[PDB]
C-alpha cells in the first residue's frame, strides 16, 4: 500500500510552534512483492526481543 | 507599568474605528489575542470553553446521546448509542431535528444546538424531529440524566491467544480501566495497543498507564525556567513479561507520544503505523476568574534517552500505511453457500472478527509482530 | 479600573512561560493580537516597517486576495500576469506559500509573501470545488505591463465592445478617446466581468461621462465629520447613449461602485451572475513616536441607500457561462420548396466569438431590445 | 446553461414545510429553463421595463 494523503497538518506548519534543538537489494524491489516486506518486518521484531532479553 | 504603547492604541482604535464598540468588548478582545499569540497551544478557556474541558477530562456529560451527522446539511441522527434516555424513548437512526424546545433550525452547525440541547439533568426538555416517511413533525418530551462515555474497551480476537485495547483520549478512568480489563481475561498471552487518533490528556495517565508495563528506571523528564522535574517507575508494576505491539499515526499526539516513547526506549514494546505529530511540551491550566481559566505552556519534556519530538514525531519500527489485505486469486469461486448448513442470539461485539481484519492491513502487521514474538519465547525457554 | 483583568493576565505570563519574556515583547503581542481579532483588514508596523512603507513608492504575480468564510480566497488574476497564465482562478482557496500554512494568516502577510524582486520562482498549493485533492502550481515572478482598457466594433452592427480591466490611471481619457474615435455608434457594451478594483477617482471619474445629475456614491463612518458624499457635474457627453454592463464573482470594490451608480440611476441593464461584495476602506495612522497601525475607518453607500458589505450588486438579467445552441432541423420544409409556389414580385469581434459565450450575446439582444424603444417613442 | 455550484440533489430544499393547488393557472422556472427561446423573451420585457422608467420624466 502507498501513501494517498500525503498533505497533512503537523506541529512543524503551526504558526508559533516551539523550534527544534545493482548488487544489493533496493526499497523498489521490496515495494514489488509483500511477503519480502514481511520477512524483513519479522527479523525487526525478533531483533527487538534480543535487545530486551540482553 | 510600562501599558503606555498599548493604552495609545486602544484609545486610537475606540476613537477611529468604523463601529462602536467598548472597553469590555476591546479588553476581551487583547487578552483572547495574547494568550493565541505567545506559542501554539497556549489559549484563553472563557466560561462557554471551561465546562468543555472539566466534562471531557471527568468523561462526564449532560445531555441527550444522539450522534447527529450534519447529512445534506441538516441535522440527521445517524445513531442514538443505547442505553441514553433518548434511545429509550422513541427516536431512531435517520431521524432529523427540526426544533428544540419549539425553536427552529436553519441548516445551522452544531455547536449551538447542543449549547441548547445540554440542559442540567434534573430539567425535561422538548424536542421535535422529522422522520423521512411523514408528511409531519413528530415531537418528543425527554427526561434527563447524566451519560458516560467510556474512553477505553478491550476485545478478545476471536481465533487467537491475543487481545485488542483501544484508548482513545486520556482522562481519570484510563488506568483503572486497562488495570481491571487484563484481570478479566487472565488466559491472554499479548496486546495490540491501539493508540491512532489520539489527540493527549491528562499528564497523569501517561505515567500511569505506562507504570502498568515497566518495571524499573525513568518514565520521563520535564525542563523549564522554574523548579525541573522527573518520573521514576515505581517497582510494583503487574504485567512485566507480556508482549505488546503499539499502533501510532500522524493524529497522535501529545500525551500519546510520551507513552509510545517510554515503551520504546526501553526495549519494552514494537512500534507501528507512521509517523507521528511531534508535540513536545507540557501546559498548565490556571483559574483566573470565578468561571474563566487560561492554559500556559509551562514546560519541555524528553523521552528517557535524553531525546525529545519537539516538531519531529516518534518513528514506528515498522512502517505501514493504510488499505485491504491482498485476497488469494482462487477465493473458492466465492460460493454464495459460504459453507453454511442451514439447519434452522449472541453479543458478537464481544469478538474481533476475521473480516475486519481483512479491512486493516495496520491491524493484520500488529497481529503478526505477535506471532512473532511468541515463536521466540518458545525457542529461549531452553 | 479597566486594566484589572488584563495586568492579572500579564502577570502570569510573565511569571510562568516556558522562556524569558519582557513587557516589551508582551505588550507588542497584545496589540497585534487586538488588532487580529477586530477585523480581517487591519494590521501593526514597526519602526523598521513604518518607515519601510514609507520610503517604498516593483513585481508580483497579480493575484488579488481576500478573507471569505474564515479562509484566504482568490478574487481574480489580472489578464496580462504569470497567474492568469499559470491557471489560477476566481474561488480557489490558498492552503500554502512557500510550505508556510495559510491557517491563521492575515491578508496584509500574504501579500508580503507574494510581493517581490522581478524572476525570484514561487509556490502556491491551492483548493478547488471540483477537485479531488489540492492542487501545486510553480510560477516566477515579473513586472509585466499591458494596457487595461480597449475599445473594438462589432461586425455587421452599430455596437461597440468596451473593455476595463482593472481601474489603474488614465482609464478615463482611454474610454472617453474610443468613444471620440467612434462618432457613428449607437450603444455600448462595457465588460467588467474579473476586474478585481482600483482607485476610486477614477471610478467616478468614469461614470461622471453618462449620468449628469446627483449622487454618485457616498462614504460613512460612525463619526459626523468626513461622511464624504461624491456627485455629478453637468458635462457629461453621452446622458442618452444605451448601455449593457457585465458583472460575475469575480469582479469588486471600484467596479461595483460603477455598476451600482448606473443601475440606481437607471442608466443601464446589468447583466451576468452576483458579484463579490467588498464594500468598505481602511486608513492608516501613527500611534506612538515611531510607529503606526492600519484600520478599517468607513463603508460605501450607493445612491438608493444600499451597502456593498457583503451583498453586493445582483444584475437585472442572470446567466451563467456557456455556448450558444445550433440549428439541427436544416433539411425542414418551406413555400420556396413546394412545386407551383407564385415566386417574389482582425480589430473588430467576429460572430465566431460571440457564439463561444452566451453572456456577450445577452448583452448585444438587450441593446437592441432599447433601440427599437427608442424608434417608437420618436 | 446551468450553474456548475451544484446542490448536490437535495429534495426540494429537504421539501419544506412550516404549517392539487391549480399550479397549471401560472408558469413555472422549472417549465422556463426547458425553454431557451420562452427566456430570451422575457428578458426583452425586463429592458423595456427599465428604457420605459428612465423616462418616467
Amino acid at each position: 500500500p502507498e501513501n494517498e494523503n500525503k498533505f497533512s497538518l503537523k506541529e512543524a506548519d503551526l504558526k508559533h510552534h516551539l523550534e527544534q534543538e545493482e548488487k544489493e537489494v533496493t526499497p523498489k524491489m521490496i515495494n514489488d512483492d509483500i511477503q519480502l516486506k514481511t520477512a524483513i518486518d519479522s527479523l525487526k521484531t525478533w531483533s527487538i526481543v534480543d535487545e530486551k532479553m540482553d | 507599568h510600562m501599558f503606555s504603547r498599548f493604552s495609545n492604541v486602544v484609545s486610537e482604535i475606540e476613537k477611529k474605528y468604523v463601529d462602536k464598540i467598548s472597553i469590555s468588548e476591546i479588553m476581551t478582545k487583547a487578552i483572547e489575542g495574547l494568550l493565541s499569540n505567545l506559542d501554539a497551544h497556549s489559549a484563553y478557556l472563557n466560561e462557554k470553553k471551561f465546562k468543555e474541558f472539566q466534562a471531557q477530562t471527568e468523561g462526564e456529560f449532560g445531555g441527550l446521546g444522539i450522534t447527529v451527522g450534519m447529512r445534506d446539511g441538516v441535522l440527521t441522527v445517524i445513531a442514538p448509542l443505547e442505553g441514553t434516555p433518548a434511545y429509550k424513548a422513541g427516536v431512531k437512526s435517520g431521524d432529523n431535528i427540526l426544533k428544540i424546545n419549539n425553536e427552529s433550525t436553519l441548516s445551522m452547525s452544531i455547536d449551538d444546538a447542543i449549547n441548547l440541547m445540554r440542559g442540567k439533568p434534573k430539567t425535561p426538555i422538548q424536542i421535535t424531529i422529522v422522520r423521512k416517511n411523514e408528511p409531519k413533525p413528530l415531537v418528543f418530551n425527554i427526561i434527563r440524566d447524566i451519560i458516560k462515555l467510556p474512553s477505553v474497551y478491550v476485545k478478545k480476537i476471536k481465533e487467537t491467544p491475543y487481545l485488542y485495547v483501544r484508548v482513545s483520549g486520556f482522562d481519570k478512568n484510563v488506568t483503572k480501566s486497562v488495570l481491571e480489563g487484563l484481570k478479566a481475561n487472565p488466559k491472554a498471552k499479548g496486546i495490540v495497543l491501539d493508540l491512532r487518533g489520539n489527540p493527549g490528556g491528562l499528564l497523569n495517565q501517561a505515567v500511569g498507564l505506562s507504570n502498568l508495563f515497566i518495571k524499573e528506571g525513568v518514565l520521563v523528564s520535564q525542563k523549564g525556567k522554574n523548579k525541573s522535574l522527573e518520573y521514576k517507575a515505581n517497582g510494583r508494576a503487574p504485567y512485566t513479561n507480556l508482549p505488546i505491539a503499539v499502533l501510532v499515526n500522524g493524529g497522535s499526539a501529545a500525551a500519546s507520544e510520551i507513552v509510545a516513547g517510554a515503551l520504546q526506549d526501553h526495549k519494552r514494546a514494537v512500534i507501528i503505523g507512521e509517523k507521528t505529530f511531534g508535540a513536545g511540551s507540557v501546559a498548565m491550566l490556571l483559574p483566573v476568574n470565578k468561571d474563566e481559566a487560561i492554559k500556559i505552556t509551562t514546560a519541555r519534556y524528553y523521552l528517557p534517552s535524553g531525546r525529545t519530538i519537539q516538531a519531529k514525531g516518534i518513528t514506528p519500527d515498522i512502517v505501514i500505511y493504510p488499505g485491504k489485505v491482498p485476497e488469494n486469486e482462487n477465493k473458492f469461486s466465492l460460493k454464495e453457500a459460504d459453507l453454511k448448513h442451514h439447519l434452522e442470539k449472541n453479543e458478537e461485539e464481544k469478538e474481533v472478527t476475521p473480516k475486519m481484519i481483512n479491512d486493516d492491513i495496520q491491524l493484520k502487521t500488529a497481529i503478526d509482530s505477535l506471532k512473532t514474538w511468541s515463536i521466540v519465547d518458545e525457542k529461549m525457554d531452553e
